[PDB]
Formats: structure tokens, C-alpha cells, sequence
């Protein structure tokens, strides 16, 4: 089995997620030198974790891992197969070819799933 | 961005003395070494001497001793050099250089990253 | 098929370059029989012994170590975990007295003429009412002339104070592994060919990189680690003279030093429970310190270095190697910190040959300083008290730091001269593997799913 | 659009729609600026940790709009059903519901108490 | 009425630059009635 | 013009004004300060 | 204690006073010796 931690770097991104836990799970694992510099860098990395959580919560996605979204797949994004995307390439080819595409994703999901709850809110007062 | 502003030179008879001042801006002129080149027409850049950090202490080449002094001033941030019994030999454009190192080394001088416009010295009959 | 959903995934293996603050972590060795060492090693948490090393497959990384980010994190740590031990022991205010020196003719060498100076002076005792006249051995190269039996003054207080060393503690390095938080991962190119920048095919990343010895030195690399395969040349820019042209060897260099004076020490009280240690006769004869390596190896290694540098100022150049110039003895010569005392060799035995296209033992003498300014620094010094007994050490040279000489422009003759300088070299040299990524662990995706309503 | 706290003067209604707005900015972000501003640091993600857990005891993280099966005492407020919603501000409903919001609390913490209680029951049934 | 000039404390210095400015901490919880229930 | 408590003399009146009024001055003595040592390091620039 | 003259070269009849020559001794950066430096000081710097 390819544990470790990064094990699965080069693996392409079908069999990539996989092990989606143990990035995940060894992304926390908490007057001389090492004084003032640790508690910051500590209380940064704790920042981070918590600011990444609240932003994959508010899309719907409470839990964790894969989840899945209405938020239509617009073909200019990237006009490319599925079999070709998702068996002959890697993870870290793909975040460098979707950069720029981004920052509008996430607003799409956001309202989207403002959109949804709103919905679900309204039609639960019928009944 | 360090500059360095050369003042004084010019034309003197043969024997007496001279003084030249460079003037430093963008550092403080305690903790980095500064030096004194010469460059002769027809010839490459030889050097003249320095002063570092390390206790105020100052270095000639084989050349000159004796005859020239470099003193230092860190409330006013100026390096002066004083020259005294020249020679016919003396006659070259003057620079002061410095690299920003707390030590010098009399063979990379000419070789250095900021350097002065530099002043032209002339002595003759 | 037709139509495409986005989906988002949650730790993904994806890094990015960035920068951190790591941390220290030494063996335990129970901390018992350890005499105070400088660099203390009861300041950062113990390491694990098992380390761990997962090979990454199919991954090329790029690398730059002329632009790292450890070394300047590196030399920080070391300066302020220098900045420590020093604090609590005694501060030589009062010895900034008109000294009435001599020089000493106790069975001398004409080799070590002058060098050592009896000086006697004035000194306040414990109770600030009398005054004790004391004398001491003072090496020359730590007074000079005033005034100009005469008077001398130290070399130091007419800028600044020194803080003696503490006489207990110990200079004597020990390795140090730095480690990274938790979401960063600590990259090493395990290359053989690999020259300091470029593109590196087979990386692996590793728990903490393995033990740096902070050695401090000059001119000459010492105690390091070695490369395999055959000696490499790196530099930022191999065409200007103005870069360092950094050598790694292949076999180490066996070099012994000794100082063979039976030296005294004595000392005085200049306050309450403040002690200044001084020197204080030297028994026998007076010989001066000195350096030996050989011969063959030396000459050797320097036709391997001299085969490996023409692959860049082409094959028919005649290679000459030259000593250094000029003043300033901490950056001209050899200036190792054998046993808690330090020395400045004089390297000029070592370079000088000229190699064209087509058991003796060299020796090197050395003098001795007391008062120095490490970790460069304006108004700051310190005084490294004497060490009784014969001094006697070996170590492996495996290291280089030359310097192309120039201005030829158009000629056949490149020479080489040695040079030291600032410390962050001497730490790029064992550095030059390493890089610290920050992991985004979140992730977009098409695929063909909804999220049922 | 709007920016933070750009309807904190709109009726409750059209306030009920950027409420991922106001979420977004409640956590983004020797001498001195030396340990004050770690303690700052500090208090603001325990304060947020806080926040959460009190919102996710009750049975809630599906977040903003959380429906409860607690029944509204009329006791509390019995004014209307449109009053509220179409002209009062939520700075006034925050001022006029202020020493009722510590029995609500444990209200909706023993009804989802007593809630999960049941489901385990109904689940070990069958 | 007789008028003359007097400082001394120097936090009155800087009360004339911060006069309209205020620092307040926002809550973001709240609790609303309305017509639905959380179905079992 | 604003104040705590304008009925009492015992608080600041302070006024703010809508115009400004420009003023200079000058200090016409020529100085020149000479630098003497009192320490290891240290100097005690004084007039002179 | 400083030993302090009026100055009185080409003064003002406004400025009568309010500068004095005043002479002392400091320790040189070897604690042997003295010196003999001189200052000008303001009158409000001053107290007899
Ligand atoms: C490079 O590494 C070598 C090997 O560790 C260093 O030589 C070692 O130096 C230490 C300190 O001088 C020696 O320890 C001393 O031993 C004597 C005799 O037992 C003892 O009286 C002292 O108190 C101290 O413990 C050690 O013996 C010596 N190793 C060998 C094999 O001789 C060398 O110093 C390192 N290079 C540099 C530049 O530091
Ligand atoms: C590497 O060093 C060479 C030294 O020659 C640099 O080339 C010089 O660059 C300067 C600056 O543009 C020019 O004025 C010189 O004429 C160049 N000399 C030659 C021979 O080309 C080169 O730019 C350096 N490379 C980098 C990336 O810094
Ligand atoms: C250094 O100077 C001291 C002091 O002048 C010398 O110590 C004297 O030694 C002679 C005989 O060796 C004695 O008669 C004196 O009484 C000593 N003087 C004092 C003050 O103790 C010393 O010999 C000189 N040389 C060395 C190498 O220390
Ligand atoms: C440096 O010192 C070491 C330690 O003494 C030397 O190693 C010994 O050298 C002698 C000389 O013949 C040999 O007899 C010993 O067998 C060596 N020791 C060991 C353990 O092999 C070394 O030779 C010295 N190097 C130089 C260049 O003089
Ligand atoms: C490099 O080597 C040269 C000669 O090999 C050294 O030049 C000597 O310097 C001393 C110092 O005054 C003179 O007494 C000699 O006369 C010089 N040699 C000759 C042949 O004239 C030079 O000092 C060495 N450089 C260093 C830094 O050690
Ligand atoms: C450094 O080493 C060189 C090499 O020996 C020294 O140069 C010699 O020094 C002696 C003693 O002064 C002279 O007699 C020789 O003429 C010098 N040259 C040669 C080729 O032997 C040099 O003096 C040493 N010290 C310094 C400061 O450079
Ligand atoms: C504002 O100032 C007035 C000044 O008159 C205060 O009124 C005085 O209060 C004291 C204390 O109670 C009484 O002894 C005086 O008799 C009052 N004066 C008058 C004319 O009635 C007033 O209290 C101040 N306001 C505040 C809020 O402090
Ligand atoms: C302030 O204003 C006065 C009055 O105009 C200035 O005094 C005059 O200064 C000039 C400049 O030298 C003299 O020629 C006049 O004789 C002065 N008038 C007198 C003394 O009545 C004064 O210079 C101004 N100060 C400033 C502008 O700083
Ligand atoms: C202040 O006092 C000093 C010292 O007493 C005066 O300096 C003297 O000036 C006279 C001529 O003006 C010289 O002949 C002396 O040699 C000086 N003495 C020293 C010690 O330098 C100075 O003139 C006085 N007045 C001022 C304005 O400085
Ligand atoms: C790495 O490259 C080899 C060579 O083509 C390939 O067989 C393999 O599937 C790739 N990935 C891994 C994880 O080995
Ligand atoms: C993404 O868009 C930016 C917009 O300027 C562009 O610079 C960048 O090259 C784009 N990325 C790719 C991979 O084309
Ligand atoms: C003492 O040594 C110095 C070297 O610094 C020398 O100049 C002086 O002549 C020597 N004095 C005697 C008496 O030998
Ligand atoms: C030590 O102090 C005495 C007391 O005056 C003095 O005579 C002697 O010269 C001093 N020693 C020196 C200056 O070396
Ligand atoms: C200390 O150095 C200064 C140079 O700034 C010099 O003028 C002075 O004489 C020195 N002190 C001595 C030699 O006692
Ligand atoms: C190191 O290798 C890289 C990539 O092959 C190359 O660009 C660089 O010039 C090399 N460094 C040298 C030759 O000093
Ligand atoms: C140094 O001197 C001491 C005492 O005089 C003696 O015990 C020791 O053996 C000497 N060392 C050497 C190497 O002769
Ligand atoms: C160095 O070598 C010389 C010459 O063989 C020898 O006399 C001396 O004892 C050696 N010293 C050391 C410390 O090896
Ligand atoms: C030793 O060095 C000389 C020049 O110093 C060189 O000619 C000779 O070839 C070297 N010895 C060997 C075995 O290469
Ligand atoms: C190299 O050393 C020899 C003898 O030690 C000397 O004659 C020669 O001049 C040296 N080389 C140079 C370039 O000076
Ligand atoms: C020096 O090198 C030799 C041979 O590689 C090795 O046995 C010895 O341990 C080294 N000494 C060190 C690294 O201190
Ligand atoms: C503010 O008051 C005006 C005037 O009554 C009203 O029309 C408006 O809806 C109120 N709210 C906002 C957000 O403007
Ligand atoms: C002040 O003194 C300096 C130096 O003596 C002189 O150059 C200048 O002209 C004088 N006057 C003014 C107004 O600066
Ligand atoms: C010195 O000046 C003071 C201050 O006005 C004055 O009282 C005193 O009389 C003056 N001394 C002389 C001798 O005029
Ligand atoms: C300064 O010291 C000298 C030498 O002790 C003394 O004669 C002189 O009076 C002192 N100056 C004073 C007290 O103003």
C-alpha cells in the first residue's frame, strides 16, 4: 500500500483520491530562542486550518472530502475530456493549469448554495 | 541605494600635501569597510588602501606608507584621505569604493559593486 | 457525458513555494555529563530516532540555493543561541588601563622574536578603596602603541567594552537537526549530479534534514560533509569575478594542528565575585603553533580540482593558484577555532602551483588571538580566557572557497586566489539540498455528479 | 454589492440575505505589537471556536438559517408576525429580546438532546 | 467671562483628532420566530 | 467649540478652527558642536 | 560642578545673561587620565 505522507504526489489524479486522509490528517499535528516566533507560528498554521474549514462549510460541504455541487461546469474553463483528465495526469498539473479560474468558482458556489438553502427554506414552511 | 559623492583634487606642484573626501549616503559608515583606489592612465585600476570595521583599523599597500592617511568620521558619515609628499607617480583619477563588508582585503578592491564618480589628481614640474 | 459538474475535494497533494519559521531538534543524550556547551542543546526538543524518508515518484521540483531562505533563518538562530551563554559572566570594564609592557626573552625562539609582551598595570580589588599592581603575558597582536618600557593600551576599548568568556562552557560543536511545522514539508533533491540550481528528477521528502555541525571557519572548509562521485564546483554566476566558486571534495584532507607552549593561568579579582583570568609565565622553551598536512593528498586532490575546472574556461588554459594580500589576518588566512583557542594560519604553502595542459608534510605556521569579534558585529567583543596545557587536534578539510582573479580580458592565464569572508557561505555549503514547501490542500474538479435535492 | 455591515439598517427581510457576508470577516486577519497582539489573536479564534460549537450543540453547521422544533412562547414577544418582518431592524429586535436569550438556549439544547435521544431509540428498534 | 490659555495633560492633544471614531465588537448570533419546523 | 462640562471651571474648552493661521519662526544663532569622548564608545556632542 | 562666567562677545541687551561659559572635568576612555573640556550652557540648564 503507498502510504506516507505526499506518497502519492506523482500517482495520477485518478488513483490520487485515494488517500485523500492522511494530507489531511498531518495537516494539524501540534527568554532564549523559540520564544515569541513559535506561539506566532502555531497560532498562524491554527488560523489557517480554521479559516480553509469555514470556507469548504459555507459551499454545503459540512463534513469533509469529496462533495459535490450543482455549479455547471463551463466549457471555456477548460476545454478538455474527462478520460484524458482523469487518468494521464497529475494533481499538480492540473492546480498549475487552473489558476486563473479560480476566484469565480468560489463566488458560483457560494451563491449557488445561498440560492439552494433559501429554497429549501422557503418550501419547508408549506408543509 | 548607497552613492558615493567624491569632493576636493585637483592640480599641485610637486611635494606638499592634499586632501580628498568621500561622502556616504543610504549607510552608516561604522560596520562596512571603504577604500581608496587609483587608476592611472594607459594602466588598469591599482589600489591605494583601505580602512575597515574591525577596530578602526587601516591598511596601505607596499607603494605608499607613510605618506598617505585615511581617517574616518561617523557622525558626519565621511571617509577623508590625506596625501602628503606626492610624487610625479601620483598623477591618476581617484575612487572610493566599498562593498558593504565588515572586512577588507587588499586584492578585491578594484573589483567592487558601488563605486564613486571619482576625482582626477594631476602633479607636474 | 454531455454535461460536467464541479467538485471539490479536501486534501489534495499539491504544494507551493513559500517560507517558515523551523525549529530545533538535538539528540537527547540525557543532558548529565554536558559542561554548559554554547550551542545548548536543552533549549529544543529531543528528536526521534527512527527517521522517516518517503521517496516521491515521477515528481521533478526545481531548486535554487543561491536564493534559500534556511540560511538566513539559520544564521539568526545561531547568533541568538550564541547571544546567551555569554550574558551571565563577568564584563571587563576596568581593564581599560595604561599598560607598562616589555618584551619577555625567557629562552625564546628567533622565530616567536617579540609576539608576547609582559605588561603590568593598575587594578581596583574587591573593596573599591585599594589598588593592586598585577602584570600578565599579552600576545602583540592585542595591543598597541600609545603615546607615541613604553606605554600600550588594549586594542578594543577605545571603541568598545569585551565581556569575557565564560570559563566553564565549551566551543565544541554538535549536530543540530532543524525540523518543520506541521503544513510544511521539507523537500531533498537525492541527486549525484545535481550543481546547486536547476531542475532535480528524483526528489524525496524527508521528516527533518540530518546533523549541521556550526562550525565556524575560513578559507578552508573543515569537518564537513562530502560528495560523492567526484568533486563539484558551484557558483551563482561562473563568468563575472565577483562570486565565490565554492568547491566540494571527495576524500577528506587529514590536517593536524598543535600549540606546544605549557601555558598558566591565574587569576585576579577586580570586583565582587568578578574574576579576570590572565596568563602567567610559560614553562620550558617558547615555540610557536603550527599546522601540518601532506603532501601526496594534497596534490592529489588539487590535480582532481584542477581536472574538474577546465570544463568551464576551456582546455587549454594554464590554471594557477596564488596566496592571498593585503591585511585584515581574519580573511586572508586560515582561521579555525582549534580546542577553545583560535588560530590564523598562514595558507601560502598550499596555494602555489601553476598546472599547464599538457612522507613529507607541508607545514603552515599560525598565530594565536585572544580578543575577537565573531558573528560580525559593531560594538561588541569578547575576551576567550587561556587553556592550560598542550593543544592538540585534527580535522578533515573537505571544502573550498575560491575566487577567480580577472582582468585579463584577453588572455590564457586564469589564476585563483583563496578567500573567506562572510560566514553565510560556509552554511550554503550544507544547505544546498533542502526546500521548504507550504501545502493547499483544497481542490476543483468536473465530474458527472449532482447533489441530489 | 454590499459591503460588511452594509444592511444593518434594512428591515429584517432583505437582511436575511447577505448573511455569508457578515460570516466571511469574522476571522480573516520585545516591543511593542509583541505579545498583545498574539493574546488579541488568541481571544478572536476562541471566541469563533466558541461561537461554533453553542451554534453546533443544538443541531445546526448547516449554518446560517438552522430551523428548531422549539415552540415560540407568546410570552416573550407577541406583537405580530409582519411587524417584524417587514419594518423592524435587527438592532431593534436585538434590543427589545434581550434577558429572554438565556432560557431559549437551554430550551434548544434539551429539545435536540431529547431529539437524538429518540432517533438512537427509533434506530436500535429496527 | 474671562478667558485665559492652559494645557498640561498632553491626552488632550490627541482627544481633538479621535472625536469621531468609535470601536464596537459585532455578534452573530440571533434568534428569530417564524412558521417552520425542523421535520423528524 | 466642545467640552465635557461647559458650565464649570474646571474643564478644557477646547476650540477648533476653520481657517488656519500660519505661522513662523526662525532661531537665527550660528551653532557649531564639537564631539568629546567619555567612555569606551561613546561621545558627548556639546556646544561650543 | 561646573565652574561658570557669563559670555559677554557681542551680545544682545535683550539676551543679557541666559548663556554661561562653564568649564569641567571628564574621564577620558582610559580611566587614568582627565581632561579639561569646556561647554556653553543655557541659564535654564543650570542651578547655583
Ligand atoms: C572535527 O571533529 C574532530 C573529531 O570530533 C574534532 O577533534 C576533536 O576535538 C575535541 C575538542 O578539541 C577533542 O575532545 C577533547 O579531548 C581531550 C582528550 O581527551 C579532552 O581533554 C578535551 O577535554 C576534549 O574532550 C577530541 O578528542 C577531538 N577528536 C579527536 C579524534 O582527536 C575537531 O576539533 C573537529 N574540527 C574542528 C575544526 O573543530
Ligand atoms: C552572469 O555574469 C555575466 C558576466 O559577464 C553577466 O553578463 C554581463 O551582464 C552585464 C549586465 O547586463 C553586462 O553589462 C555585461 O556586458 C555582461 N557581460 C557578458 C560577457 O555578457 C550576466 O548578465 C550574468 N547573469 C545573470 C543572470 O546575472
Ligand atoms: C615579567 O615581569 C614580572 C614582574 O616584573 C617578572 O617577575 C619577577 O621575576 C623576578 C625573577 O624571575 C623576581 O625576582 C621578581 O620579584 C618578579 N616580580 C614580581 C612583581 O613578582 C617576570 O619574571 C617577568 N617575566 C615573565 C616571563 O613573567
Ligand atoms: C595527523 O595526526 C594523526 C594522528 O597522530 C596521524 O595519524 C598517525 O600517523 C602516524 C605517523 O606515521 C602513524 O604511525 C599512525 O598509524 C597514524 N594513526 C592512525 C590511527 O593511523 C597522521 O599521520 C597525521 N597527519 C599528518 C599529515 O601528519
Ligand atoms: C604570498 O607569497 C608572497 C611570496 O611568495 C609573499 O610575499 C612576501 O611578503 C613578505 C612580507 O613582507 C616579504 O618579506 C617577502 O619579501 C615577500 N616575498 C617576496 C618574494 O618578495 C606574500 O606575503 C604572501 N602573501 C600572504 C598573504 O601571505
Ligand atoms: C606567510 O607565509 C609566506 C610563505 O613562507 C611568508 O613568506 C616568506 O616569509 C619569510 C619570513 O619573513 C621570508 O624570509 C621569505 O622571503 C618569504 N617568502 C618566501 C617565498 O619564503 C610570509 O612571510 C608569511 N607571513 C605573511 C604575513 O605573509
Ligand atoms: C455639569 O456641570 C454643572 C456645573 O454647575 C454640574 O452641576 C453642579 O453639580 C454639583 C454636584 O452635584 C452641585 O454641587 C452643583 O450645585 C451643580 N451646579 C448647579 C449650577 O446646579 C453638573 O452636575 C455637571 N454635570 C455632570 C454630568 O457632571
Ligand atoms: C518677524 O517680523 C519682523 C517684522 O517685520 C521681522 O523683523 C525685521 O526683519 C528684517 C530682516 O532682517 C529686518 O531687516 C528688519 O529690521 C526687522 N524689523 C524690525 C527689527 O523691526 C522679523 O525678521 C520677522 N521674523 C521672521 C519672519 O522670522
Ligand atoms: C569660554 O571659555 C574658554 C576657555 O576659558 C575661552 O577660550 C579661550 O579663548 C581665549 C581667546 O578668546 C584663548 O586665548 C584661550 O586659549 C581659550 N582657552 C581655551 C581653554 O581654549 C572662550 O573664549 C570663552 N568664550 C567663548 C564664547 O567660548
Ligand atoms: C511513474 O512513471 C512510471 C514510468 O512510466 C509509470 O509506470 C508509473 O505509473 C508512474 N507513477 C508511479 C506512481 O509510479
Ligand atoms: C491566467 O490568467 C492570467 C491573466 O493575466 C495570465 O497572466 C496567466 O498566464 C494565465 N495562466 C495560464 C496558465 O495561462
Ligand atoms: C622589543 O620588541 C619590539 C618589537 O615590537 C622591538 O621593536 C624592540 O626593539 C624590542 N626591545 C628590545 C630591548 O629588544
Ligand atoms: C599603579 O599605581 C601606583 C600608585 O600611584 C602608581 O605609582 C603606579 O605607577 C601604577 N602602575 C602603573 C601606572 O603601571
Ligand atoms: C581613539 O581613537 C581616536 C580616533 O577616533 C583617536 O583620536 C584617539 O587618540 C584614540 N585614543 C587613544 C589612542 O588613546
Ligand atoms: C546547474 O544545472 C542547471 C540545469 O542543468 C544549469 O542551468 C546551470 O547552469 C548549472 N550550473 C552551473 C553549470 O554552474
Ligand atoms: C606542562 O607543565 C606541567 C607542570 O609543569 C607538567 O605536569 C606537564 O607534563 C607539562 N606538559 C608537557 C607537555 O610537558
Ligand atoms: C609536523 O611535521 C613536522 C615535520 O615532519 C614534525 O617535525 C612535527 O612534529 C609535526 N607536528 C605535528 C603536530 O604533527
Ligand atoms: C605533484 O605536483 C606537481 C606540481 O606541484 C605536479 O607536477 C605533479 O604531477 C603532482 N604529482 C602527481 C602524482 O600528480
Ligand atoms: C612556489 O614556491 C617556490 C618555493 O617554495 C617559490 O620559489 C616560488 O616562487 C613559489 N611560486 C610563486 C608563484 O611565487
Ligand atoms: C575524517 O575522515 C575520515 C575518513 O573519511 C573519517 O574516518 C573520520 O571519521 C573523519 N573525521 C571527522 C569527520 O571528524
Ligand atoms: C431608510 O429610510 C428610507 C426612508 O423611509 C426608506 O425608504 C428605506 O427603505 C430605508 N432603508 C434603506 C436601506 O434605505
Ligand atoms: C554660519 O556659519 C557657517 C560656518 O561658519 C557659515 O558658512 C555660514 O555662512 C554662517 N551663516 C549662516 C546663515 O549659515
Ligand atoms: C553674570 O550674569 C548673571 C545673570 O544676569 C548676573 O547676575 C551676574 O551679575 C553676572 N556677573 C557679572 C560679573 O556681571
Ligand atoms: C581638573 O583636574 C585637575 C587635576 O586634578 C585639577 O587640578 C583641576 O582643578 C580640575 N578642575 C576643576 C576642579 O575644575
Amino acid at each position: 500500500v503507498f502510504l506516507g505522507f505526499l506518497g502519492a504526489a506523482g500517482s495520477t489524479m485518478g488513483a490520487a483520491s485515494m488517500t485523500l486522509t492522511v494530507q489531511a490528517r498531518n495537516l494539524l499535528s501540534g527568554l532564549t530562542v523559540w520564544g515569541i516566533k513559535q506561539l506566532q507560528a502555531r497560532v498562524l498554521a491554527v488560523e489557517r486550518y480554521l479559516r480553509d474549514q469555514q470556507l469548504l462549510g459555507i459551499w454545503g460541504c459540512s463534513g469533509k472530502l469529496i462533495c459535490c455541487t450543482n455549479v455547471p461546469w463551463n466549457s471555456s474553463w477548460s476545454n478538455r475530456n474527462l478520460s484524458e483528465i482523469w487518468d494521464n495526469m497529475t494533481w499538480l498539473q492540473w492546480d498549475k493549469e487552473i489558476s486563473n479560474y479560480t476566484q469565480i468558482i468560489y463566488g458560483l458556489l457560494e451563491e449557488s448554495q445561498n440560492q439552494q438553502e433559501k429554497n429549501e427554506q422557503d418550501l419547508l414552511a408549506l408543509d | 541605494q548607497v552613492q558615493l559623492q567624491e569632493s576636493g583634487g585637483g592640480s599641485v606642484q610637486p611635494g606638499g600635501s592634499l586632501r580628498l573626501s568621500c561622502a556616504v549616503s543610504g549607510l552608516d559608515v561604522e560596520s562596512v569597510t571603504i577604500g581608496w583606489i587609483r587608476q592611472a592612465p594607459g594602466k588598469e585600476r591599482e589600489e591605494v588602501g583601505c580602512i575597515s570595521g574591525n577596530f578602526d583599523q587601516t591598511y596601505y599597500v607596499d607603494s605608499v606608507k607613510g605618506r598617505f592617511t585615511i581617517s574616518r568620521v561617523n557622525e558626519e558619515n565621511t571617509v577623508y584621505l590625506q596625501m602628503d609628499n606626492l610624487k610625479p607617480e601620483d598623477t591618476a583619477t581617484y575612487y572610493c569604493v566599498t562593498d558593504r563588508q565588515f572586512y577588507c582585503a587588499l586584492h578585491r578592491l578594484p573589483v567592487s559593486q558601488y563605486r564613486g564618480q571619482g576625482t582626477q589628481v594631476t602633479v607636474s614640474s | 457525458a454531455e454535461n460536467l459538474w464541479v467538485t471539490v475535494y479536501y486534501g489534495v497533494p499539491v504544494w507551493k513555494d513559500a517560507e517558515t519559521t523551523l525549529f530545533c531538534a538535538s539528540d537527547a543524550k540525557a543532558y548529565e555529563t554536558e559542561k554548559h556547551n554554547v550551542w545548548a542543546t536543552h533549549a529544543c526538543v529531543p528528536t526521534d530516532p527512527n527517521p522517516q524518508e518517503i521517496h516521491l515518484e515521477n515528481v521533478t521540483e526545481e531548486f535554487n540555493m543561491w536564493k534559500n531562505n534556511m540560511v538566513e533563518q539559520m544564521h539568526t538562530d545561531i547568533i541568538s543561541l550564541w547571544d546567551q551563554s555569554l550574558k551571565p559572566c563577568v564584563k571587563l570594564t576596568p581593564l581599560c588601563v595604561t599598560l607598562q609592557c616589555t618584551n619577555v626573552t625567557n629562552n625564546i625562539t628567533d622565530d616567536m622574536r617579540g609576539e608576547l609582551k609582559n605588561c603590568s598595570f593598575n587594578m581596583t580589588t574587591e573593596l573599591r578603596d585599594k589598588k593592586q599592581k598585577v602584570y600578565s603575558l599579552f600576545y602583540r597582536l592585542d595591543v598597541v602603541q600609545i603615546n607615541e618600557n613604553k606605554e600600550y593600551r588594549l586594542i578594543n576599548c577605545n571603541t568598545s567594552a569585551c565581556t569575557q568568556a565564560c570559563p566553564k562552557v565549551s566551543f565544541e560543536p554538535i549536530p543540530i537537526h532543524y525540523c518543520a511545522p506541521a503544513g510544511f514539508a521539507i523537500l531533498k533533491c537525492k541527486d549525484k549530479k545535481f550543481n546547486g540550481t536547476g531542475p532535480c528528477p528524483s526528489v524525496s521528502t524527508v521528516q527533518c534534514t540530518h546533523g549541521i555541525k556550526p562550525v565556524v571557519s575560513t578559507q578552508l572548509l573543515l569537518n564537513g560533509s562530502l560528495a560523492e562521485e567526484e568533486v563539484m564546483i558551484r557558483s551563482e554566476n561562473i563568468t563575472n569575478n565577483a562570486k565565490n566558486i565554492l568547491v566540494q571534495f571527495n576524500t577528506p584532507v587529514q590536517i593536524n594542528c598543535t600549540r606546544p607552549n605549557n601555558n598558566t593561568r591565574k587569576s585576579i579579582r577586580i570586583g565582587p565575585g568578578q574574576a579576570f583570568y590572565a596568563t602567567g609565565d610559560i614553562i620550558g622553551d617558547i615555540r610557536q603553533a603550527h599546522c601540518n598536512v601532506s603532501k601526496a593528498t594534497w596534490n592529489e586532490t588539487l590535480g582532481k580540482v584542477v581536472k574538474q575546472l577546465r570544463k568551464h574556461f576551456g582546455n587549454n588554459t594554464i590554471i594557477r593558484f596564488a596566496n592571498s594580500s593585503g591585511g585584515d589576518l581574519e580573511v586572508t588566512t586560515h582561521s579555525f577555532n582549534c580546542g577553545g583557542e583560535f588560530f590564523y594560519c598562514n595558507t601560502s604553502g598550499l596555494f602555489n602551483s601553476t598546472w599547464i595542459s599538457n612522507n613529507d608534510s607541508i607545514t603552515l605556521p599560525c598565530r594565536i588571538k585572544q580578543i575577537i569579534n565573531m558573528w560580525q558585529r559593531i560594538g561588541q567583543c569578547m575576551y576567550a580566557p587561556p587553556i592550560q596545557g598542550v593543544i592538540r587536534c585534527v580535522s578533515n578539510i573537505t571544502g573550498l572557497i575560491l575566487t577567480r582573479d580577472g582582468g585579463s580580458t584577453n588572455s590564457t592565464t586564469e589564476t585563483f586566489r583563496p578567500g573567506g569572508g562572510d560566514m553565510r557561505d560556509n552554511w550554503r555549503s550544507e544547505l544546498y539540498k533542502y526546500k521548504v514547501v507550504k501545502i493547499e490542500p483544497l481542490g476543483v474538479a468536473p465530474t458527472r455528479c449532482k447533489r441530489r435535492v
